[PDB]
């Protein structure tokens, strides 16, 4: 009954994932990572520490977000001891955020939260943000209480007026205020306020939260952006960079002012334009067209092939692990189907199928 | 040290001089 | 130092004998496998364009990160008489050995191989049930003979003479028995192909004509052979040493055909786990390994209790430890066996606490022992209490005139390797009797 | 002795004031506290004014303690005369009635948590003598009560509340209750055809 | 509020404080504003988000909390006196603020002052402790008891207001207030003694309550509906993701600035199958060592240039003296600041900024002459051997400077002429 | 120093080599190509012992798992070869001749599509299969006969980006060998520059094994301590979507990000029909305002 339980849990997951839709999602993103050094995250119920696995899983999320969404920029606000602090603003450089993260790892967490203070200066950080740059904040919380200098509801209505969507990730259980926050922040939706059960589910929440979020018709931002690629020149001399003024052997040229920069994807510092490559736009076409799930055929029918169409391995008999792409009508194994849906972004059976 | 203070307080009265003028 | 010992024996072998060894493609393939990646790259770069290159071109190609290993590769390449570095037109023209070059070329192209791959009969039989089992039987018999338990199938007479004449399993005929030397406990601690290399090194060291290049070439094609097939019975000396290594259990020979077992591939290359032994402060043994060989080799220095299918148990006694120390077994050999039989749980915990203490400090006010010392240092303090003395017997002088003469005569004895002891405070030293005449002659001069 | 002083840092506390004006203002503060999410803790009598019609739901109705059996004070002459009175008339047992009436008051207090099929909570009861009162409990209340839950302690009560909040800290499939607890009109029609 | 770019430019004292905090921003400020003569208004106009970040950092305060419940005195008790805790107590309790404001400068000093404040009855009274009449306290602070009681009645008066109807239990108790039944037991009355005087637990409950409404009014500071809250969405339609889908149309245009036949490919296929089934020769592939020599010539021609590049595949070590090195660094940095302001000027697209473009172009021409005389000075003081390094190093920024001059000149001739 | 998973991408197309040998005189050059491939794989398995070799090629209408053999004897080569090498080469040439029997069967079946995207897809699936089994260094080698005029490359460009991302995550360097009348293959040059690979375009089938021996022998154990010999220098830009011209600075539609060198006619996206703000695009069209 182990395979039957695995099949019915995969059915429940498939019922959750039936809504495969090509929604327009948040691409030009601006992120704030609210963190807390409070005394609640000192508890050794988590091994070695709540704050420990916060530090390492935050480093992993920083890497995953800079990979999956390179063109976006993400900031870090730390809550500690009655007043929140800023250690990293929004940047295309992960290195500064990683260095701040390991500085927080070196230091001790202690304090008590002021979520209104964190939201207020997060509001000020997102104040000079363009309209196409979507404003999103991620929230972690290890407690059940927060004292705040003033009322939270004016802050709530003001941030709703600032057109923001926010996910909140609590430690213990659901809190009614954070549920209301995700409700009013996310147009009545309360799927944005989720609580973990263990570290495996916690990491799964991180891997979900790297992904972009679909955007509504009513908050329409249909416009154009003035984009331009830089040109890499493998130069023969140590040469000054525009930003840090240090002598670099090779690098890029600006498409307009011909200045060089250390890294991509970054704006120009001089003529002030976003300079990316085809990789960064190429990173999210599998968001732009998704990959619909593949028809796991039953063992009752006769099959076109009794071995895998892709990895070329023979199919088993009690259950039929022959998973058929509806866009290609070729059955694949469970291993190849899971790997293609998690990594690959084209069906080779659909490459075989002529159109 | 002290040498920044006379610079920025001379500039304090310089900004006031253009404020009245 | 196994490939280093092979290269050292090859460099001891003179230049034209080496060039005779470089004649044939199988020997050149075996030597191609011996040489480092850099020297392998150099000879494959050179083998298809017949241009003698200056050394300065090689210096231009070589990045200085791998410059030391480059120097090691070209020094072995020169000392093996495989390179021809001459400074023709002022710059060092470099040339690979041409016989080696053409034999490697014929091996790569599949050209003239002269059955250096093997004089085939190709009348193959099953190897799993005949060849592997005969090899396991004969190798089991000689392994228990090297343990010391009595067994009916003794080794051959020439390998018995190998153990007698060699310092490896000294067959002390005054006691009438084969005896475990310290060199032979090192032999026991060696890897399987290391043991094979030690056996052939001793056998070639004492065998004389039995032509030397016949021994060389025949062994290199023996390593180059594959498994489970019949082959033609080659030279006469190669045939009688083939029947000799048939008596070693290495080949299954049906008295012209012969069927080389897995051991030819073993000679060519190697191949909570097996052999992972739980150490104990209780000094009790929970081995993750069981064989009659395992009980046979563990009984030499452990009081054992019983055998199960993977866990043969017992107790370390200090009597067993002192038994090992009186067997000529080094405490370093015993502890080296303990790192070969370490266990994953204590290894994980030692790595976690190693990172934890290196986060604090490198010194830690304690002596260094990464594995848990409650099993180890109790034995190792008793192993520090094993030898702990030194004895000088023979000629001894005292009360010199000047310290400079003392240091000069003592330093001279150290240079020629006859000094056994010295003390700067007492201005006295001891030298061996062999070195007495040389030190006296230096003292007069 | 200060345990109130140290538990002050978690939430607020309100107690049933003798003036119901102050009690109403207290309820307003508790409503605003659960609105902003600070939350407060409430104390009132099983025969008090809060116990006779005040509702609590989905953050207000989350868990309710009863400590000991809510008995009427024993040495009331009116109570003893009524006890004798109903025994001579309708043969009503005295101690059985007293237990039943205390369970009636307790069940009335503990019914102020659940409104529809969406609220949830843990129902915690603190006395040794509570175990023999499943018959005096209502049918649906004792239906969710387990026989293993008849004698529990604070540690595994704390544990079971933790696994409760992890359980409904997560969503649920609508199809598991699409026609068995919630009905559509078509589900009602299908049940009607099943009955006939 | 004071959040506009105008107000951020107006806060000159905040600009002074942040400038004094930073160091390289000071050095940039003297070189631009003091040495070159840059107006401050457009110095800080390129730094408006940084000004805003500093303004938010300075302009924030913390949540109120009960100082008293948290702080314990721990025999003279030791105190970790924090001025932040002192002001926490001050704007927590204006009675304590008023007791402070007439005692330090007039009556007694600060340490004897806070010693009396820890000693006082009102300390332990307003602290989470019922006041004991056995305690001597501080007789000077005992005059503040009736003043704080007046504050209690005044705060109760301003706090008291009409109550929301559905929540109000006064409607329940006044639903039938003419009931003449029997009063409840001693259980339901408050805790009093045999004299009828209470223990004061209702009084301390009133005090902690009044602390909670002070928190409510601190939230409720300067800084119908019943139908919706009584409506239940449990049996209603769930929220619909009204997110727009995207569809693609794809037609890539080809680039802007011989054909074999089916018979030809069939016969070549026939020939190559004939050759394949015919023969494969092993050693025919070895090049003739002259065409292989030209192969080696082409390979080493690639290797020489590519490894010469790979020879040059904190910054690099420099032969410049540190004074000249820093001077060219700061001149490069301020000229970059000029050119970024020039892109602000040119990309503005306004006739209003014409005199700004003119005067800044004069400043850039001065920067050009500064660079030329700089290179002349390094030339005559060093024999050009590293002044070549200085000129090649500062070459790309002056190249973009010349690009800006040529753009300004060409556009000037386009619109003027 | 590691069990080095080595796999070669082969793009097989009769249109490509027939264009090659009718443009030039290299009739039967593919025979010298296969012999050089056989010698180079023999050299690779003579270098490492625990290494892996797989061969997969993509014909006109599809792909094939050429090596290893499927999960469901003629001897052109000699018996004087080593047994492992002879077995691999004999399996290879048997699969080649059966594939040529298939090619003769469907010779006038004509495909204007290319299954190269599926070829790199299936190659990377099998590379992940091998690396997931049992710590294995990986290097992938592509082969093209680019003398035939490529019909379209833009539809191939997006799985090129996907496989570049996946292989860059999978630490794999990929080198290009090109044989074509065109000097460059643009996206292949982008692939070599991005994925730490070596671009090369040649014409002659002779000296090919010398070129492989000199350049294609770099292994991931010793890759970063030596210069890649490639000479290309690329910008990773693109032609415009609707006008087909390479653009220095331009526009992309903020919904769909199709590259626009100029103002889109209809004020609307030519890839996802997104209408645009007329005031914003008028501000973009505004030239800088200059003193008179
Ligand atoms: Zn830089
Ligand atoms: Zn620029
Ligand atoms: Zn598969
Ligand atoms: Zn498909
Ligand atoms: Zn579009």
């Amino acid at each position: 009954a182990s395979l039957v339980a695995s099949i019915v849990e995969a059915r429940k997951k498939r019922t959750a994932k039936k809504n495969i839709t090509p929604y327009q999602r948040g691409i030009i993103r601006s992120l704030i990572l609210t963190l807390d050094c409070s005394e609640a995250m000192l508890e050794k119920d988590l091994r070695p520490n709540r704050h420990a696995m916060i530090i390492q899983y935050a480093i992993d999320f920083v890497h995953e977000f800079f990979d999956q969404n390179p063109i976006s920029q993400m900031g870090i606000i730390i809550m500690r001891n009655g007043l929140a602090q800023l250690v990293s603003q929004v940047s295309g450089n992960p290195q500064d955020h990683i260095d701040a993260l390991k500085s927080i790892r070196k230091q001790e967490p202690k304090g008590n939260p002021s979520l209104q203070n964190a939201l207020e200066m997060a509001r000020g950080l997102l104040l000079p943000v363009p309209a196409h740059c979507t404003r999103e904040v991620l929230i972690v919380f290890g407690s059940l209480s927060t004292t705040d200098p003033g009322d939270i509801h004016q802050t709530i209505d003001s941030l709703v007026s600032e057109k923001i969507r926010v996910k909140v990730l609590g430690l213990s259980a659901q809190v009614a205020i954070c549920k209301e926050l995700c409700k009013a922040t996310n147009y009545g939706d309360e799927s944005f306020y989720k609580i973990l059960l263990d570290e495996t589910h916690l990491k799964e929440l991180f891997n979900e939260a790297v992904t972009p979020l679909p955007v509504n018709k009513i908050n329409k931002g249909f416009t154009l952006v003035k984009m331009g690629f830089p040109t890499r020149i493998f130069e023969d001399t140590p040469t000054f960079c525009s930003c840090h003024s240090k002598l670099v052997y090779g690098g890029y040229f600006c498409p307009n002012c011909h200045s060089k920069v250390c890294s991509l994807p970054t704006v120009c510092p001089c003529c002030d334009l976003m300079l990316i490559l085809s990789t960064h736009l190429a990173r999210s076409y599998h968001h732009l067209m998704p990959l619909k799930t593949f028809a796991e055929v039953p063992t009752t029918e006769k099959f076109r092939s009794e071995d895998c169409f892709s990895c070329q391995s023979r199919f088993p008999i009690l259950t039929s692990s022959r998973y058929r792409c509806e866009d290609c009508k070729q059955e694949f194994c469970v291993d190849c189907d899971v790997f293609i849906h998690e990594i690959l972004h084209n069906c080779p059976g659909c490459e075989s199928k002529p159109v | 040290e002290e040498r920044e203070n006379e610079k920025t307080l001379n500039d304090y009265y310089a900004a006031l001089a253009k404020k009245q003028a | 130092s196994l490939k280093h010992s092979v290269t050292q024996y090859l460099e001891e072998i003179p230049q034209q004998v080496q060039n005779r060894l470089y004649t044939s493609p199988a020997t050149c393939l075996a030597i191609y496998r011996i040489l480092p990646p850099l020297a392998k790259f150099f000879i494959m770069a050179m083998v298809f364009n017949e241009n003698e290159v200056p050394l300065l071109d090689l210096d231009k190609w070589v990045n200085s990160n791998g410059k030391l290993q480059f120097q090691n590769a070209i020094k072995s390449m020169k000392s093996l008489h495989l390179l021809i570095p001459n400074k023709s037109s002022g710059t060092l023209m470099i040339n690979l050995n041409p016989t080696f070059k053409i034999s490697l070329r014929n091996a790569l192209t599949g050209g003239e191989v002269q059955n250096s791959f093997g004089v085939v009969v190709e009348e193959n039989v099953v190897s799993l049930d005949l060849l592997d089992e005969y090899s396991a039987n004969k190798w089991e018999t000689i392994l228990h003979f090297m343990v010391g338990t009595p067994l009916a199938k003794i080794p051959s007479e020439k390998v018995l003479n190998l153990l007698k004449h060699s310092k490896l399993m000294e067959e002390v005929n005054s006691t009438g028995e084969f005896k475990i030397t310290n060199e032979g406990f090192q032999f026991l601690l060696q890897e399987i192909n290391s043991q094979l290399w030690t056996l052939l090194l001793q056998y070639l060291k004492m065998i004389e004509t039995m032509d030397l290049v016949d021994v060389l070439h025949f062994i290199f094609m023996l390593g180059a052979l594959e498994v489970g097939k019949a082959y033609k019975i080659l030279s006469e000396t190669q045939r009688i040493m083939l029947q000799d290594m048939r008596d070693y259990g290495l080949v299954f020979q049906k008295h012209s055909i012969f069927y080389p077992t897995k051991l030819a591939l073993m000679l060519t290359s190697d191949t909570i786990p097996d052999g992972s032994l739980i150490v104990e402060t209780n000094f009790k043994i929970y081995s993750y390994s069981n064989s009659p060989l395992q009980i046979a080799v563990l009984s030499l220095f452990v009081h054992l209790k019983a055998r199960f299918v993977n866990m043969v148990l017992g107790q370390i006694t200090r009597e067993s430890i002192r038994r090992a120390l009186t067997n000529g077994i080094t405490a370093d050999q015993i502890i080296a066996y303990l790192e070969t039989h370490a266990h994953p749980q204590m290894r994980r915990l030692a790595e976690e606490k190693l990172e934890k203490k290196l986060e604090l400090d490198p010194n830690c006010k304690e002596p260094l022992q990464v594995l848990p010392p409650t099993v180890v240092d109790q034995i190792r303090l008793w192993q520090l209490e094993l030898d702990r003395v030194i004895t000088y017997e023979g000629s001894l002088y005292s009360d010199f005139e000047t310290s400079q003469e003392y240091n000069l005569l003592s330093k001279y004895a150290q240079d020629i390797g006859v000094l056994l002891w010295k003390d700067d405070k007492k201005k006295k030293f001891f030298i061996s009797k062999e070195g007495n005449s040389q030190v006296l002659d230096f003292a007069k001069r | 002795m200060g345990i109130l002083d140290e538990v002050w840092k978690h939430k607020l506390i309100l107690v049933e004031t003798p003036d119901a004006q102050e009690t109403s203002l207290a309820l307003e503060t508790y409503r605003k506290a659960c609105s902003n999410g600070r939350g407060a803790i409430l104390l009132s009598v099983a025969r008090g004014k809060v116990s006779e019609g005040i509702d609590f739901d989905h953050q207000y109705g989350r868990t309710v303690l009863m400590i000991g059996i809510p008995f009427q004070y024993t040495e009331s002459r009116i109570l003893k005369a009524r006890l004798e009175f109903m025994r001579e008339n309708y043969r009503i047992r005295e101690n059985d009635f007293l237990s039943f009436d205390a369970m009636r008051h307790a069940a009335q207090c503990l019914g102020r948590v659940l409104r529809g099929k969406d609220d949830y909570g843990v129902m915690v009861l603190a006395d040794r003598r509570f175990s023999r009162k499943r018959s005096q409990l209502p049918k649906w209340i004792a239906q969710g009560l387990s026989d293993a839950d008849l004698n529990l302690s604070t540690d595994m009560a704390i544990s079971n509340t933790k696994q409760f909040l992890r359980t409904m800290a997560q969503p649920t499939d609508p199809k598991d209750q699409e026609g068995v607890s919630v009905w559509s009109y078509e589900d009602l029609i299908k049940h009607q055809n099943s009955r006939k | 509020d004071s959040l506009s770019k105008e107000k951020l430019l107006t806060n000159l004292k905040l600009q002074q404080s942040l400038l004094k905090g930073n160091k390289v921003l000071m050095k940039v400020f003297q070189e631009t504003v003091i040495n070159a003569g840059l107006p401050p208004s457009e110095f800080w106009s390129t730094r408006i988000p940084l000004l805003r970040a500093f303004a938010l950092s300075t302009s924030q305060k913390v949540g109120p909390y009960n100082v008293l419940s948290t702080i314990k005195p721990v025999n003279k008790v030791n105190v970790n006196l924090s001025r932040e805790k002192i002001l926490n107590i001050f704007e927590n309790y204006p009675i304590v603020k008023k007791a402070y404001t007439d005692n330090v400068p007039k009556n007694f000093k600060e340490p004897e002052f806070w010693a009396r404040f820890f000693s006082s009855k009102l300390f332990r009274k307003l602290r989470g402790e019922k006041i004991m009449q056995n305690d001597r306290g501080d007789v000077i602070i005992d005059r503040y008891l009736t003043l704080d009681q007046e504050f209690d009645r005044k705060d109760d008066d301003m706090l008291l207001h009409p109550v929301k109807k559905i929540i109000d239990l006064d409607g329940n108790i006044q639903d039938d207030p003419v009931v003449r039944g029997n009063r409840p037991d001693f259980t339901m009355q408050p805790g009093v003694d045999i004299n009828g005087n209470s223990d004061g637990t209702v009084d301390i409950l009133k005090g902690m309550n009044r602390l909670s409404e002070k928190m409510i009014m601190a939230l409720k500071n300067e800084y119908n509906d019943e139908r919706n809250e009584l409506k239940i969405d449990d049996l209603n339609e769930s929220y619909k993701t009204n997110y727009a889908i995207i569809h693609l149309k794809r037609n890539a245009h080809e680039k802007t600035t011989l054909k074999v036949s089916n018979q030809q490919m069939l016969q070549q296929l026939s020939l190559v199958m004939d050759n394949l089934i015919n023969k494969l020769d092993l050693n025919q592939v070895v090049p003739n060592n002259e065409v292989s020599n030209k192969i080696n010539k082409r390979v080493i021609t690639a290797i020489k240039i590519n490894a010469k590049q790979a020879k040059h595949n904190l910054e690099v070590k420099s032969t410049l003296p540190i004074d000249l090195l820093e001077s060219c660094r700061m001149l490069h940095t301020t000229c970059c600041e000029f050119l970024k302001h020039f892109y602000i000027h040119f990309q503005s697209g306004e006739q209003k900024q014409a005199s700004t473009v003119k005067k800044l172009y004069n400043h850039l021409k001065d920067c050009i002459e500064k660079l030329n005389e700089l290179f002349q000075d390094v030339l005559n003081g060093d024999g050009e051997s590293m002044s070549n390094t200085c000129t090649a190093y500062l070459k790309p920024v002056l190249n973009s400077i010349t690009l800006a001059t040529h753009k300004y000149d060409e556009y000037f001739n386009e619109y003027n002429n | 120093e590691s069990p080095s998973l080595l796999t070669v991408i082969i793009e097989i197309a009769p249109k490509l080599w027939t264009t090659f040998d009718e443009e030039g005189n290299e009739k039967g050059s593919i025979i010298k190509v296969l012999e050089a491939l056989i010698v180079f794989l023999n050299a690779h398995l003579a270098f490492n012992s625990a290494n892996k070799v797989a061969v997969i090629a993509a014909y006109s209408q599809g792909i094939k798992y050429l090596y290893p053999e499927s999960t469901s004897d003629l001897k052109i080569i000699n018996s004087d070869m080593y047994r492992r090498f002879r077995n691999v080469d004999e399996t290879l040439v048997e699969e080649i001749y059966k594939l040529f029997e298939l090619e003769k069967k469907q010779i006038e079946q004509n495909s204007q599509r290319s299954t190269l995207a599926g070829a790199m897809s299936a190659g990377l699936t099998y590379v992940n299969r091998i690396s997931k089994e049992s710590s294995l260094k990986s290097r992938l080698l592509v082969l093209t006969c680019g003398s035939g005029s490529s019909k379209d490359e833009i539809f191939q460009y997006i799985p090129i980006m996907n496989c570049i991302f996946s292989a860059t995550k999978m630490k794999c360097p990929i080198d290009v060998v090109k044989i074509g009348g065109s000097k460059e293959s643009t996206f292949l040059q982008q692939t070599t520059d991005a994925t730490n690979g070596v671009y090369l375009h040649v014409e002659s089938t002779e000296g090919l094994i010398q070129y492989l021996a000199t350049a294609m022998f770099i292994d991931p154990s010793l890759r970063p301590i030596i210069v890649k010999p490639n000479h290309g220098s690329v910008d990773f830009r693109t032609s415009c979507y609707l006008t087909g011209r390479v653009v220095a600075v331009g526009f992309i539609c903020s919904v769909c990000l199709c590259v626009l060198s100029i103002i889109p006619p209809g004020n609307k996206c030519p890839a996802c029909d997104s209408q645009f703000d007329e005031h914003v695009i008028a501000k973009l069209k505004r030239k800088p305002v200059v003193p008179r």
